[PDB]
């Protein structure tokens, strides 16, 4: 609680799609080492020997994505021996969790320079591909409901009373407010363009987004089909007695998107920036980590959020910015109901039904989509939150400086 | 390491031993204390030494067939000694079938071709004896039966049946179509799904055909001989196993599908045989048998195991050795069936009577009605005859043992009537008038009733003697259950006479004492009530379905309601009342009572009707009927849904104590499977008397702990639940 | 501003890879036995004031997968609000845990923390979840990687230990683990594990070779490290002709399955529980050196950690090293000149087992005890780790 971390930079590769997508050629490795030589390119005097440690979420740590792949970002980009490489995974959480770990170590006053961020090559490396201790054990998957996300998510629709129509109305907002932001330039010096061994471009933009979305589009759209394999839904209702039926408004149009892609952070000490001449750009404030029903697995956002601005001695009023994860279309407008968030507010850029959720990348993506939106406008706070399988929740709030 | 259960310092012999002059050993098991083969002390001592001396003549030996000298092959492991484990005899239980499978596993990895020759029946233990083999050949004989049937005592196979069958058939398929539900087949059925590997078409012929079986396998594959596929150095188990990915997508729903499949009902057994076949095919052999010899300890020692080991092998045994059936009666062979109605009653005793192999008069008040009857039957052999069933040749004589009639003429040369009429006593005696001098002098006069006392029934024939309760239960052709009633004037003859029909047909008798209601119809009443009950105090109706499925119902309390009538509901409680205030005492109604009143002055008083607790279109259940929670101010009260589920199961437990306490029933046994096959009471709790013995919660296990919570329901819900001094001390 | 205590320290015993005992067991169970464990030592303990759950895991497929500290969380029925995150930082993760949730706790951001490693070896095998650096063929010729025994007989090499010396420690190492157990030193902190019947599973550290002589150690053969490895490691260490290979299975760490958890907190949050504080995390580091030769992380990281805390090793009263290679050990004693008498006085992983991720967690309690146990001040606690990390903490008995 002693030294104050400041976030220095926050730099993302574009999203690849799932289906025929622009990175499935490229290794989750390679996407990491990109940035790390972008970060490079933007600070080339910076004394490498002073980053003590580098923290990447990720969600499937596995193939391409195993044996800690944050060490093999370390030496294959040839940064200092002496600058670590840890591994996370709180599943969807995973990015901002080592953001935040990143954050927390510099508070300590035991590291003075991090980088941290995640990656996820979901075309390359699907998820569930790691396996998992709940799955490969009935007597653990019996005992604790385990449902997949999607019937919690209709599930809170089903509760709350979000239409369909509502669930798509936030869809088509949020393939409007990123194409919007693509537009306006707003990620121009952010998204970083990934490029082949030769300098050729692979990729430079969003390639999940639909910027030509419309109501109509959407209401043509199947609901969700580890959907279709049964069972699911009568043990959710197990649960949730009281409630009848669920009812299954989110698609694949209104649910967030399997996409390729990597982010990366620079945290700091003020001293670690001073010495190394870096610009510092947001200061984190709080952090929280918290938790709801694993069943319905989904609504963990909300405590998390009251839990950081409980901490950091704020109220919904003293938040500029709202981000939270646009894991499903419900999620978010449960989130807002709430917590009475206003809609000029949230996801003012989008979210990851246009651009897609690279699940170990993502808390870092919309961390630094909330630096740069902060300076954009000249506001001052933002709160950046994700869902998190298992029932859990992280928040996080920042202070443009 | 060892093959015997002691190691320091005297059971009966088992297995006789044959050494041929080829080197081919038989084992021929012959239990000498009984007419089956069991998996008791006995044949683990016996089969210890039987394999010591393999290993220890191993130079000499080519060969191996395990045979029985018994009508069935092996059959059970000691249920007896199983009942009886507490949790401290854990580590008796587990060591136990540790020293089973050892034992097995030493038969199995000997070097040398092992052949099952199954004669009979080979079920559970004697299957698992069986699987140990690597060629096993049945006599495609009538009565055979082969599979794993533990888990309906509320265990699992512990002596390598699970492990093998996974190892077989992989996960899914040995889980499902062997395990979860203890499913029994046919030898030609066996042989289909690869349990069995050949077929003779007799006994005598089993022997022989295994020696040959030994003698062309060493010839033809010597290196392989007497090594299972699990054992080859190449093996795939099929499905893959849990790191491979196509059964890993699949994997993490096998436990909700299960989950789906019960309903949420507290039935541990099912799934530690699902984590026990996932756990082991991680694993290499001996690794899988060990756990699972830790999850058959697990469900050997808990409460459940006992109350299904109760029910389902000592209560059904008690049954079917005629324990309510009067003792010095003979037999009187059945000729002609009479059935007077041709609703779903009557049209599925028609079809019972008629399956069994009875000439069946179906007798209605027109002939269209009684022919529409028939094609009840129809039906029920058009689907049987697609899912390949029967033959058309079977079916077609099935059929024609059914003649429907309006004419009561028709009646003659009947000796046993079976009347499911509208439940009214003077329609009754009506239409057992019309028959009752045509039909043979000596002939049975059965009612199925679900409420009218049958003394009462009898005034209406002249023959008093043989007038006797007959009830069945919807669907009669699905429901194993016949509750026979005995009237104030019905001779002991006329009781025997109705069991043996019973089984017969191939349904479980309960013999029960004339008082309204009998058992099953006064007892099923205190659950339904309860259910309404709760509506009526403003409880979600989405709740009280949920709790009574996952108390272990086969069907929510609402839904039943509506089949049960809530007209025939009101005039069984209008009847109660008319008992009490026509004796100068005063009534007190079940809370209940007001919820059907309120359902029938609303025009849904059921199904039948068009409407009730449930909407109905196009004769199909569509959903809950929105009115409801406006009606009832649903959502306003939010008891703990274990409270609503032990409501339901307690009301039952307390009725059938009263039961048995006024002598309606006689023996728990008859109160068990009774409340198990008529009502519908969970499998698990081993019926509606057990529970109260086998009643397990937070605060503890047994009659005591019944008490306790019945009183605790008692202060939180109503007088109603306090206990009868029976169970007090 | 907040100090990180550390309340609890237990652990599994290890199981061996052969014929192991807890090869039948999963890696959850492993934790959920230890969180069991916990609570039966403060069943009043308010369980919504832990914040998170941290475990290191090396190898996170299959049983392992899907974030194992969450897994942790649910099946043990913590509540909801208690978080689950993995981590991996190779050979470290135990101690990585140990040392984050004792930063979270500086912050002041997290309450209460459990922190902690599984690796269950016999049934995830390392190298089982793949990595870019072994199996990716670009990047794996340019990171210059082989496999850490050769490193370890490289470093003997340079160093000057002889076949006789690796041995002469492994001998010191079974008979250390073998006093602190006859000495009834692990009583309290290794948990047996038992099944869901509550019988006996394993009670003991079996890897554990109690009767070790010197001349049956100069018996063993020299220990995939198969096909073109040591030509790689001597075009980078161009000055020595021949590397010679002095390690076996007998100067080595075992390969084996247990679990280790530690609950850490701030003084005000273990006051509120009525918990006693064992020792305070002073200080955590980590560093690095070269990735090839693997295995010298521990010095630099032991430099940095000793002079962020303003100490010399003369401050220190117990230094604890995993025993990952014998050589390892003996080169780090010769560059800081450790006492022989301060240095893995308990036995260590050569004796009783390496299980990856929870190594860390493990000699991080073995340390919190023998403080304790002797009345001494200040101990020392490093690994070595893979692609030449290394990671160092200090406690403080209170």
């Amino acid at each position: 609680m002693s030294e104050e971390a400041f976030i220095y930079e926050a730099i993302r590769t574009p999203r690849g799609k799932q289906k025929n997508g622009s990175l499935h050629e490229v290794k989750p490795l390679s996407l990491v080492v990109g940035l790390i030589d972008e970060l490079r390119k933007r600070h080339p005097d910076l004394d490498e020997n002073l980053i003590s440690d580098v923290i990447l979420g990720c969600v499937s740590p596995v193939g391409d994505q195993g044996g800690d792949i944050a060490r093999a970002a370390v030496l294959a980009s040839g940064m200092p021996v002496t600058s670590g490489g840890v591994q996370l995974n709180r599943f969807c959480a995973s990015g901002l969790e080592a953001v935040n770990t990143a954050a927390q170590k510099v508070r300590s006053g035991w590291d003075d320079l991090v980088l941290a961020g995640g990656v996820e090559s979901m075309s390359r490396v699907p998820m569930g591909s790691d396996g998992g201790a709940m799955g490969l054990d009935p007597a653990t998957n019996y005992d604790v409901m385990f449902v997949p996300q999607s019937i919690g998510a209709d599930l809170i629709a089903t509760i709350e009373g979000f239409s369909r129509e509502d669930v798509d109305a936030y869809a088509l907002r949020s393939q409007q407010k990123a194409a919007e932001a693509w537009s306006g330039g707003y990620f121009a010096k952010s998204v970083v363009p990934v490029r082949d061994q030769n300098g050729l471009l692979i990729l430079d933009h969003d390639e999940h987004m639909r910027p030509d979305t419309t109501k109509e589009g959407l209401a043509k759209l199947k609901p969700a089909f580890l959907a279709a394999l049964g069972g699911f839904d009568d043990v959710a209702l197990q649960k949730y007695h009281w409630v009848e039926k669920i009812n299954h408004v989110h698609t694949g149009g209104n649910s967030s998107g399997i996409v390729d892609g990597a982010a990366l952070v620079m945290i700091g000490s003020a001293a670690a920036g001073k010495l190394q001449g870096l610009t510092p750009r947001a200061r984190i404030v709080a952090t929280a980590t918290s938790g709801a029903d694993p069943v319905i697995m989904l609504t963990g956002p909300t405590p998390a959020t009251r839990k950081v601005l409980d901490r950091a001695g704020l109220t919904v009023d003293d938040i500029d910015l709202f981000e939270l994860n646009e894991a499903f279309a419900s999620v978010v407008l449960k989130f807002q109901k709430d917590l009475n968030i206003p809609d000029e507010k949230l996801n003012v850029n989008g979210g990851a039904i246009a651009m897609g959720h690279p699940l170990g990348a993502t808390g870092a993506m919309i961390l630094g989509t909330m630096v740069d939106e902060l300076e954009r406008r000249n506001a001052r706070r933002a709160l950046i939150t994700l869902c998190i399988g298992g029932g859990m929740g992280v928040a996080t709030i920042i202070e443009r400086v | 390491s060892s093959h015997h259960h002691h190691h320091h310092s005297m059971p009966d012999n088992t297995i006789q031993w044959d050494k041929d002059a080829d080197g081919i050993v038989t084992l021929t098991m012959d239990d000498p204390s009984g007419s089956t083969n069991v998996m008791n002390e006995a044949y683990i001592e016996s089969m210890g030494k039987a394999v010591d001396r393999l290993v220890a003549e191993k130079d000499s030996i080519t060969g191996v067939v395990v045979a029985s000298a018994k009508k069935t092959f092996f059959a059970g492991g000691d249920v007896k000694t199983m009942i009886q484990a507490r949790p401290e005899d854990a580590g008796d239980v587990f060591n136990t079938v540790e020293t089973i499978k050892r034992q097995l596993r030493t038969l199995e990895t000997l070097g040398k071709p092992v052949v099952a020759a199954i004669n009979g029946a080979a079920l559970g233990g004697g299957l698992e004896i069986a699987l140990a083999c690597h060629h096993r050949i049945a006599a495609d004989v009538k009565g055979s039966q082969l599979g794993l049937p533990e888990v309906t005592l509320g265990l699992l196979p512990g002596g390598g049946g699970v492990t093998r069958t996974v190892r077989m058939f992989g996960i899914q398929n040995a889980f499902v179509s062997v395990l979860a539900q203890g499913t029994r087949f046919k030898p030609a059925k066996a042989k289909e799904i690869g349990l069995v590997d050949e077929l003779v078409a007799t006994v005598e012929e089993l022997v022989p055909a295994a020696k040959a079986w030994i003698k062309e396998e060493l010839k033809a594959n010597p290196d392989g001989a007497g090594v299972q596929p699990w054992d080859k150095k190449g093996y795939k188990m099929p499905g893959g196993t849990p790191s491979s990915p196509g059964l890993a997508a699949i994997l993490p729903s096998f436990p909700s599908n299960l989950r789906k499949q019960l309903k949420g009902a507290p039935m541990p057994a099912p799934r530690a045989i699902l984590a026990a076949a996932v756990e082991g095919a991680q694993v290499d052999f001996d690794t899988a048998s060990r756990i699972e010899s830790r999850y058959f300890a697990s469900l050997v020692t808990g409460q459940v195991a006992k109350n299904m080991m109760q029910a389902f092998f000592f209560d059904l045994q008690a049954i079917n050795a005629g324990g309510s059936r009067p003792e010095g009666i003979g037999k009187t062979p059945i000729k002609r069936i009479g059935v007077l109605g041709a609703g779903m009653m009557g049209a599925g005793i028609a079809y019972v009577s008629a399956k069994a192999g009875y000439e069946v008069v179906l007798k209605d008040v027109s002939l269209e009605a009684a022919a529409k009857g028939k094609g009840y039957s129809e039906k029920l052999e058009a689907k049987a005859l697609e899912r390949g069933r029967t033959t058309q040749e079977r079916s077609d004589a099935l059929l024609a043992r059914i003649t429907p009639t309006a004419d009561a003429a028709d009646f003659k040369g009947v000796d046993f009537v079976i009347e499911a009429v509208f439940e009214n006593q003077e329609l009754k005696h009506k239409v057992f008038g019309e028959i009752e001098d045509i039909v043979e002098p000596n002939a049975i006069l059965g009612s199925n009733t679900s409420t009218l006392p049958i003394t009462g029934l009898a005034t209406g024939v002249k023959r008093q003697e043989d007038f006797i309760g007959i009830h069945f239960f919807s669907p009669v052709d699905k429901m194993p259950l016949v509750e026979i009633i005995k009237g104030e004037k019905t001779s002991d003859e006329a009781l025997a006479r109705v069991f043996d029909y019973t089984l017969a047909i191939g349904k479980t008798p309960i013999v029960v004492n004339d008082s309204r209601g009998f058992f099953t119809s006064r007892v099923i009443g205190t659950f339904v009530n309860e259910a309404l009950a709760m509506l009526g105090e403003g409880v979600e109706p989405a709740s009280i379905e949920q709790a009574g499925s996952q108390a272990g119902y086969p069907a929510p309390p609402l839904q039943l309601s509506d089949e049960l009538n809530l007209e025939l509901m009101h005039k069984i409680a209008v009847a109660t009342r008319k008992g009490v205030e026509d004796a100068g005492g005063t009534y007190q109604p079940h809370p209940a009572e007001a919820v059907v009143e309120k359902m029938i002055e609303l025009g849904r008083s059921g199904r039948l009707k068009g409407a009730g607790f449930y909407e109905y279109a196009d004769g199909k259940r569509s959903g809950l009927w929105p009115g409801l929670r406006e009606t009832f101010k649903s959502g306003s009260s939010q008891p703990p849904l274990q409270d609503m589920i032990d409501r339901m199961l307690f009301a039952e437990a307390l009725e059938t104590q009263k039961c048995l306490d006024e002598g309606v029933l006689t023996s728990t046994a008859d109160a068990n499977i009774g409340s198990i096959m008529g009502i519908g009471f969970p499998p698990w709790t081993g019926g509606s008397a057990q529970f109260i013995v086998g009643y397990s919660g937070p605060a503890g296990t047994g009659k005591a702990a019944f008490v306790a919570r019945a009183r605790e329901l008692a202060a939180a819900y109503g007088d109603r639940f306090l206990p009868p001094e029976s169970l007090l001390s």
